């Protein structure tokens, strides 16, 4: 049993944790007191990854909420599937950060690491045969950005042999006002960078021109972005939670998937895109969700796969579909002497099939790439990191609590390596 | 929770607080102990070095903190156990040429912050004596006016018709009081 | 072709002394094309050239059209909508 | 003209537009979206003044009174009723519902109406659970009051009120708090504690009698109990509980709290033992035993919140106990710091340490052992799997001696603080943490200011605050030296490093402490060459890695340091080690030979250590000229440079380095007979090892022989110049054999250019030196290593040789300036110019900024000038001496519009031209937008002319030329014309048919689009043939053939 452990950070955080275990609860067939109910035999084989059995047949999530604020903590406990956590779990503060990462790595932040660890080292130990952790977070206040780090270097020593994945969230300017925001994004990708085995960047100004635009919303609100990501996220983690023709798990994933250890930046992507209403159009073929799942309308990230290079693409179908259809799909497309021929479609993409559909869907493909087209995003980052750097606006607010000015440089060279070492990945082939 | 919070706890119920006297006039000193403390000589004359003393008025742990040096005093500014409540800064009146080095001084220690900060008190002694400046010059000379999230005011002192001090010592305590501890 | 044609209109707001022409233009069209379309349409300078889109489903709300790399289908463009040139 | 006071500004900000949001909630409970973007406004300004909610107090009044008003509306629906109970449950949790509460309407008549909410509150309804977590604590503020509830009489109102707390102190929710809270509020009240209290206490004894530990209902109903008990406990009288202090407590005792697995409900029976304990004595009677047996048996619980729970515990119990009982608590407390003991049950003692030193209940003659344990907690780290446990016992005894610092008097506390003060400055400036640093240096800055007369006291408390400590590298080397100049702290420093940190389980913690040995050890000379270096002789023969690895460090460092020392005297290095250390460290090489201990994952630190020391020691000008010692290092190194692809990458480059200069230094020191000569023999030995290797198909062995050869002294490269650098052009070269070498050809370019540096310049000396008779040689084989575009798996590897060889031409160049300049010729100076301009007009950010860094270098370069610069006055012009800083390469914006004005000079109009077709027709959406715009800014200035258009147009067109079937060039020159075409730049043309240009552009895509496969290709060819239809004539017809 590869058993995984998952962590929750910062308000985003938190509520993207509960929504995709809202999400997945309702997939594996558990009620909400804590039983099993569902009709398949397929529903349990793997039931032992993301839960623990317990007396009676139960099933406790495997999740830990933390936060230096308990406004969010009270909202979740409360909440439809809240009661099945444990409340051993809870480690909440009072005071928080203010979106300031020294006051989340340096000043309150490292007063509840300690507890926090008690709670990880007390539920690994449980574990048979633990694989890695998880972390889901975001990068613009100071609690998820600075605690979040520190406990994920904490995870890195105390347990150098695992494996680490986060999702972390890309702000953006067109949902929050904050100023110092880029300046805490930054020191937290500096220590991406070295400490973070696999990446998921979730742009939210993506997510905003597209309910802008094909949703057609008046006011996207927060909901309508975290459906779409609990759907990408329910997405993404189904060949950890349902097995296949495609046997892998998370360290062979990371060894396929990440060729060179700077470069793990992926972007996911999910089709069809729907809102939150209980409606539906029609039934969607499999080459239209092909087309629709590869194009860049339906990518989590303001970034165009077109000009860059793929380095490794995993699309994951969930449907009521034969696996030879997919094959026959995947060799017909691929042909130049058909008239169904695309171009802004690669060639070197793993496909695996799933029996179980999503909720409310009847057949939905996710995409999953290593696109090298996050240097777009690092460069719009970069502008805003130099566009305030060089005034030094509000850089007192740093150094008044114990910081260093040479983190700042540290991280923007830091920045710039990974930029150009990504534009100069960009150009490869292999004849 | 942890030490900070059982720290921040006691500090609410012991109402203890830290007021950082800085000065260099070697005169002006002692009647400010004074109003700390009903001796005259023992713990109310100021030191050259450093030293750290305790006295209670109006119900108030009050820990002056005097320093003699006027330079590198980030050090006294902040601490990793207790921060500064208080800055009183004592200078001279008839003195143009050491208002300079005070007015950088302040300048680089007081920053701006999102919300609110230590409370300022600048004292002026000897101003019977000819060439002292009135308050409009020490406001224009130091600069107040572009220094924010830190409420200063100057309260004026002498030998002969000072017109006393308690008002420039009560509203700092009631400032102080009214910004981390709560009324009722 | 014919399918993928969008018939939409175009209307300009400074100079409202034109009539608002209607034109098909393929849906896989880049913005750069009808920018340099109207360029010499209007003999205006491509330089200074601003595209808008306003759809009959979201009045009210104009959504611009700046990146000249992308096409009309990335940017949710159908038919019935209409283009606005600002120069 | 006195009093003065600064002007004041409100610290809330959002008065107004709370106050609009707040009035507009009656038109925004209709719309959805309104709902949701109301509240998230709403919520963000609270979380402002979140870290003080303090300054919010005079603006909690008017908001209450605005929103209460819309609550107590008869005619409101019950959607407008909760969205108001959201906004003050947040209001709550921002602020607290220990004060805002407090203006919640508590009157007779009030409670009615506040009881009647909630009886009509529906439970399982999760969208909606703030009413019933508010509607509870209302009701408890309501019950204050002091009136008879019988005044306003299942069927009485106190029957239902119980009922209701019953039901509600069993749920999941948030609610359950708010139970407690109204279950302890209104039980305690006069009129209520004589016919429900009892009743109460036998419903908690059959839920603590009846629940277990594996349902999931019976741990919250022990939670909800127990949260119940302590609450009512606390807020109660001693003579009411008093008759029912024994039954809760045998109650509790058979549950067994302590050995279960919930870390709540055991905080919660501590908090609920220590409250029955307090009660028990008065503001020594049976049970008060028991009640401090379990403290002390929770103060070693594994979580520290139970730790910290027991450590209050003990502190509030022994306020109230007589003396005897207390010196035994104490003497039971400090008894725990035992070696059997873990790091948990050491934290928990320091906690009650400080707990008692803060009320002061703490005898003098314990004082004794207070200081022993003090000192055993400074220094406590146990070494568990990769890393180390204990950090925590640091900054609890830095916490302890603060309090006792704060808490005691100078004079009380005199012997104390002159027994702990060198302990804490070692921490602050030598501890791994930050934390633990910063802790120790508060605790010391704090006894300095209490004690007053203390020695350096400002000189240390100056030198080393809150934020220096900051900077880990500098506490070891800066603050440590100046700290250690003082007497009293020189020696206990060079101990302690030794003994606890050379051997640190982290490489880099092992070369900070050997960098602070090196430091430290001139201010101790006869000290640290009579003491420590036996103590390091002795321990680099242990079976341990890391000691191993960390003494050899030292024993390096400080000879070197012993060195310097004797050398401003002229003195060798024989005077301060004895020959005991000379024979000791002869024996080092062998005998880690001998064990053969360089094998492994182990052995590359060996290997690296062993450098290292080599290195030291040559520079040393150790007396072992001609000794089998020598013979071994050479022997060792070489097996290191030959052995390369073992060695993970990660550590690779390191020690290739390392190897390379431990080579450099022996054959400096050791390889010399004569002043300015060499050992024939051994010279020619290792010429021929060294150029016999350049051919074996190992990578890595031709990478790291090359800067093992680029390291040779200019005497041991006499008369055998010529033949080293024949060696190093064949290995630059390519062959099908070698074509991703690309590393090895770019170490080669480098070892040329650190021979160069090193041999010099003198006239006739072919084979001596480098002159003019074989400076053609080099300058030729440099430039041909401009040209590399090798493309493989990993990526674009040409840049790794284009820098090297940028870099080598940049020392060559000045070179020549200082030592024969006339060396310098016109054609090659130039061609290097345009290469230079070339790479400067790519599109990678940090190649361009370094070639345009290399450029601004040769430019500036005035002493002497460089001559054969063409255009060297408009390029001084376009470049000032004052824009070298101001202009940011990495940066495209900031680049290419600088860069575009190159096009102007007829000479770099060819090279800069083919560099920014590339970056044109690149791939990077940001970087193909700012070469767009850029282009247009000097192309809109040479558009009417049309002598200026038609030298771009066949430049362009020679370009096209030149590189024919080369998919490298030709697509992004394709993507070039066709950006450029759609802006209309060539409409001067378009007036006459078939001009000169386009006959010329149509044949040369009919050639490039022949019989080919490429998609881009063809979308390229596609897209040029439809935009090339505006040229009029036999043009049009044939790209409407070709279409
Ligand atoms: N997609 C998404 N983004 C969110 C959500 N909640 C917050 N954010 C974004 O997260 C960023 C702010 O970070 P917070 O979640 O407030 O961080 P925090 O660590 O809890 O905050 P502080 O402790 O106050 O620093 C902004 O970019 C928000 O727009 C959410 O539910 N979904
Ligand atoms: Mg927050």
């Amino acid at each position: 049993m590869r058993e995984i452990v998952h962590i929750q950070a910062g308000q985003c955080g938190n509520q993207i944790g509960a929504k995709f275990w809202e999400v997945i609860s309702d997939e594996h067939g558990i009620d909400p007191t804590g039983t099993y109910h569902g009709d398949s035999d397929l529903q349990l084989d793997r039931i032992s990854v993301y839960y623990n059995e317990a007396t009676g047949g139960k099933y406790v999530p495997r999740a830990i909420l933390v936060d230096l604020e308990p406004g969010t903590m009270d909202s979740v406990r409360s909440g439809p599937f809240g009661q099945i956590f444990r409340p051993d779990n809870f480690v909440f503060g009072q005071s928080g950060a203010g979106n300031n990462w020294a006051k989340g790595h340096y000043t309150e932040g490292a007063e509840l690491v300690d507890s926090v660890l008690d709670v990880v080292r007390k539920e690994a130990e449980s574990c048979d045969c633990l694989q890695g952790f998880q972390l889901t977070h975001s990068l613009g206040g100071g609690t998820g950005s600075g605690m979040g780090t520190l406990l994920i270097s904490k995870i890195r020593e105390e347990y150098p042999d695992r494996i680490m994945n986060t999702f972390s969230v890309v702000p953006s300017p067109k949902v929050s006002d904050t100023v110092v925001e880029p300046y805490n994004a930054t020191l937290s990708v500096h220590q991406l960078v070295e400490n973070t085995d696999e990446t998921y960047c979730i742009d939210n100004e993506a997510l905003y021109d597209i309910c802008f635009r094909t949703l057609k919303l008046t006011t996207p609100t927060y909901g309508d972005l975290n459906h779409l990501v609990s759907a990408t996220m329910s997405g993404v983690t189904t060949c950890l939670r349902f097995p296949g023709q495609l046997n892998a798990d998370l360290r062979k994933l990371a060894v396929n998937m990440v060729p060179f250890p700077r470069l793990h930046f992926f972007m996911p992507g999910f089709a069809p895109l729907t809102s939150r209403g209980s409606q539906q159009y029609r039934a969607l073929t499999v080459p239209e969700l092909t087309q629709q799942v590869f194009d860049a309308k339906n990518m989590m990230a303001a970034c165009d796969p077109r000009h860059g290079r793929y380095l490794t693409v995993a699309a994951v179908f969930r449907g009521r579909m034969s696996m030879k259809e997919v094959d026959e799909q995947m060799l017909n497309v691929q042909n130049k002497n058909s008239s169904y021929f695309v171009e802004w479609i690669p060639n070197n993409v793993k496909t695996a099939v799933c029996d179980i559909p999503p909720r409310g869907l009847k057949m939905a493909v996710t995409f999953i790439g290593n696109s090298t087209a996050i240097q777009e995003l690092f460069k719009r980052i970069s502008e805003q990191f130099t566009a305030m750097f060089r005034r030094k606006a509000f850089l007192h607010w740093y150094t008044g609590e114990g910081m260093d000015e040479m983190e700042f440089t540290e991280a923007e060279s830091n920045m710039n390596d990974l930029v150009s070492e990504y534009q100069q990945y960009q150009d490869a082939t292999a004849e | 929770m942890g030490l900070l919070t059982i720290l921040k706890k006691m500090k609410q119920k012991e109402r203890e607080l830290r007021l950082l006297m800085l000065g260099l006039d070697n005169a002006g000193k002692t009647t400010i102990l004074k109003k700390f403390n009903g001796e005259d000589i023992d713990t109310i004359s100021p030191t050259l070095g450093f030293n750290i003393k305790t006295l209670e008025h109006r119900g108030f742990k009050l820990n002056i903190w005097d320093v003699g040096g006027q330079k590198s005093l980030r050090s006294y500014w902040r601490n990793y156990f207790e921060s500064t409540d208080g800055l009183i800064w004592v200078v001279d009146s008839a003195d143009r040429q050491r208002m300079q080095d005070c007015q950088r001084e302040l300048q680089s220690l007081l920053v701006e912050e999102r919300l609110a900060g230590a409370t300022l008190l600048i004292f002026a002694n000897k101003q019977d004596l000819p060439g002292a400046l009135s308050s409009n010059a020490i406001r224009e000379v130091l600069e107040l006016d572009s220094i924010r999230s830190h409420h200063w005011c100057i309260q004026g002192c002498s030998a002969v018709t000072g017109e006393n001090l308690l008002p420039g010592i009560d509203w700092l305590l009631d400032d102080i009081s009214s910004r981390i501890f709560t009324a009722d | 072709l014919k399918n993928q044609l969008l018939t939409l209109k175009i209307k300009y707001p400074h100079q409202l002394d034109q009539k608002v022409l209607e034109k098909q233009l393929p849906g896989s069209m880049t913005i750069q094309k009808v920018k340099g379309l109207l360029s010499r349409l209007l003999k205006v300078p491509v330089s200074d050239l601003l595209l808008s889109y306003e759809s009959p489903k979201k009045p009210g709300r104009e959504i611009e059209l700046e990146n000249d790399l992308k096409s009309l289908q990335f940017y949710s463009v159908e038919n019935g909508d209409c283009l606005l040139v600002r120069w | 003209e006195t009093l003065a006071f600064g002007a004041a500004l409100e610290a809330f900000g959002e008065s107004a537009e709370t106050r609009a949001l707040l009035g507009r909630l009656r038109e925004v409970h209709g719309g959805g979206a309104e709902r949701e973007v109301a509240l998230e406004r709403f919520r963000v300004i609270m979380d402002k003044y979140q870290e003080q909610p303090h300054l919010l107090d005079p603006h909690l009044e008017w908001m209450m009174n605005l929103l209460l008003d819309i609550v107590q509306d008869q005619t409101s629906p019950a959607s407008l009723v909760h969205l108001a109970f959201k906004f003050l449950y947040i209001i709550t949790k921002v602020r607290g519902y220990k004060t805002f509460l407090r203006l919640f309407p508590h009157e007779v008549a009030d409670v009615e109406p506040v009881l009647d909410l909630v009886t009509i509150q529906n439970p399982k309804d999760h969208e909606a659970w703030e009413t019933r977590y508010m509607l509870l604590l209302w009701l408890s503020v309501t019950c204050l009051i002091p009136f008879d509830f019988s005044r306003l009489d299942r069927m009485s109102i106190m029957d239902r009120i119980l009922q209701i707390a019953e039901s509600y102190l069993i749920v999941s929710d948030k609610a359950r708090d708010a139970a407690a809270v109204l279950v302890s509020r209104f039980i305690t009240r006069p009129d209520v504690k004589q016919s429900k209290m009892a009743e109460f206490l036998d419903w908690s004894l059959c839920n603590l009698a009846r629940s277990s530990f594996q349902t999931m209902q019976g741990v919250i109903t022990m939670d909800g109990t127990l949260q119940a008990l302590a609450q009512i406990f606390k807020h109660g009288k001693r003579e009411d509980c008093l008759p029912y202090a024994a039954t809760v407590l045998r109650c509790l005792d058979g549950c067994r709290l302590p050995e279960s697995n919930q870390t709540l409900l055991r905080k919660l029976g501590v908090k609920l033992v220590q409250r029955l304990g307090l009660t028990f004595l008065k503001p020594v009677p049976e049970g008060v035993e028991r009640v401090i047996e379990q403290l002390l048996v929770g103060l070693k619980d594994k979580d520290t919140v139970v730790r910290w729970s027991a450590a209050k515990g003990i502190g509030r119990m022994a306020g109230r106990l007589p003396r005897a009982l207390a010196d035994d608590v104490v003497g039971s407390v400090l008894d725990c710091f035992s070696f059997q003991e873990t790091d948990k049950a050491w934290h928990g003692g320091c906690l009650a340490l400080a707990e008692l030193g803060r009320r002061g209940l703490l005898l003098p003659s314990r004082l004794v052992d207070v200081v022993a344990v003090i000192l055993k907690a400074l220094t406590y780290d146990e070494k568990r799997g990769a890393c180390s446990v204990g950090t925590n016992v640091r900054d609890a005894a830095c916490y302890v001696c603060w309090a006792f610092a704060r808490a005691y008097e100078p004079q009380e506390l005199k012997p104390f603080v002159t027994a702990i003060s060198s302990a804490l400055v070692i921490a602050a400036v030598f501890d791994r943490d930050i934390n633990c640093r910063r802790a120790a240096s508060a605790a010391f800055q704090e006894n300095v200011g209490r004690q007053g007369t203390f020695p350096h006291g400002i000189d240390i408390l100056t030198t080393a605050d809150y934020f220096a400590v900051g900077n880990r590298s500098n506490c070891f080397l800066v603050i440590s030296v100046f700290i250690a100049g003082f007497p009293e702290y020189t020696q206990p420093m060079i101990d302690h490093l030794v003994t606890m940190k050379i051997s640190h389980w982290d490489g880099v913690i092992r070369e900070l402490a050997a960098r602070a040995l090196h430091n430290l050890a001139q201010q101790a000379p006869e000290f640290s060459a009579t003491q420590v270096f036996p103590r390091l002789l002795s321990m680099t023969l242990s079976p341990d890695l890391h000691m191993r690895h960390g003494s050899i460090l030292a024993c390096a460092e400080v000879a070197y340091a012993l060195y310097k020392l004797a050398a401003q005297e002229n003195r060798p290095v024989t005077d301060h080690l004895d020959e005991q250390a000379v024979q000791g460290l002869k024996q080092i090489h062998q005998q880690l030979y001998d064990r053969q201990l360089y094998r492994g994952l182990g052995g590359q630190l060996m290997r690296q250590a062993v450098c290292v020391l080599i290195e030291k020691l040559s520079l040393s000008k150790m007396p072992f000229r001609g000794d089998t010692v020598i013979d071994g290092w050479q022997w060792l190194i070489n097996d290191t440079l030959r052995h390369l692809h073992l060695i993970s990458s990660h550590s690779r480059q390191q020690m290739k380095d390392a190897a390379v200069s431990a080579l450099a230094a022996l054959c400096s020191e050791y390889y010399m007979k004569e002043p300015g000569e060499a050992d024939p023999a051994i010279q020619e030995e290792l010429i021929t090892q060294y150029l016999a290797e350049l051919r074996n198909p190992e990578e890595m062995t031709r990478c790291g022989f090359s800067l093992a050869l680029g390291a040779l002294p200019g005497f041991l490269l006499k008369g055998r110049l010529q033949q080293v650098l024949t060696g190093l052009r064949a290995v630059t070269h390519t062959s099908p054999e070698d074509v991703s070498f690309a590393e090895s050809r770019r170490d080669g370019l480098k070892a040329i250019a650190r021979i160069c540096q090193t041999v010099g310049v003198k006239a006739g000396a072919p084979d001596e030196a480098v002159c003019g008779e074989n400076v053609s040689q080099i300058y030729c084989a440099l430039l041909g290593c401009m040209d590399d575009y090798t493309t493989d798996s990993r990526g674009d590897v040409g840049t790794w040789v284009r820098k090297a060889a940028m870099t080598s031409l940049m020392d060559l160049t000045l070179l020549l300036a200082r030592s024969q300049p006339e060396l310098i010729e016109a054609h090659t100076c130039e061609r290097i110019m345009c290469c230079v301009a070339q790479q400067a007009s790519e599109k990678i950010d940090r190649f361009r900024a370094h070639a345009a860094s290399v450029f601004l270098t040769l430019l500036h370069f005035d002493s002497p000038p460089i001559p054969h610069v063409p255009h060297r006055g408009e390029l001084e012009k376009l470049f000032p001496r004052s824009d070298v800083a101001s202009v940011n390469w990495s940066a495209p914006s900031q680049a290419f519009p600088r860069i575009t004005q190159l096009l102007g000079l007829p000479t770099y109009r060819y090279h800069v031209l083919l560099g920014l077709v590339v970056s044109l027709g690149g791939l990077t959406e940001s970087t193909i937008r700012h070469s767009t715009q850029s282009l247009f800014e000097y192309m809109k200035g040479i558009q009417s002319d049309p002598q200026a258009l038609g030298s771009f147009s066949g430049t362009l067109l020679q370009i096209f030329e030149d590189n024919l079937l080369n998919e490298r060039v030709s697509v992004p020159l394709l993507k070039t014309l066709d950006h450029v075409l759609t802006h209309g730049c060539f409409d001067i043309f378009t007036t006459e048919e078939d001009h000169p240009f386009a006959v010329k552009l149509l044949a040369l895509c009919k050639k490039e689009i022949k019989n080919s496969k490429d998609i881009q290709k063809l979308l390229s060819g596609i897209a040029v043939f439809c935009e090339m239809v505006q040229f009029p004539g036999d043009v049009r017809r044939q790209a409407l053939l070709q279409l």
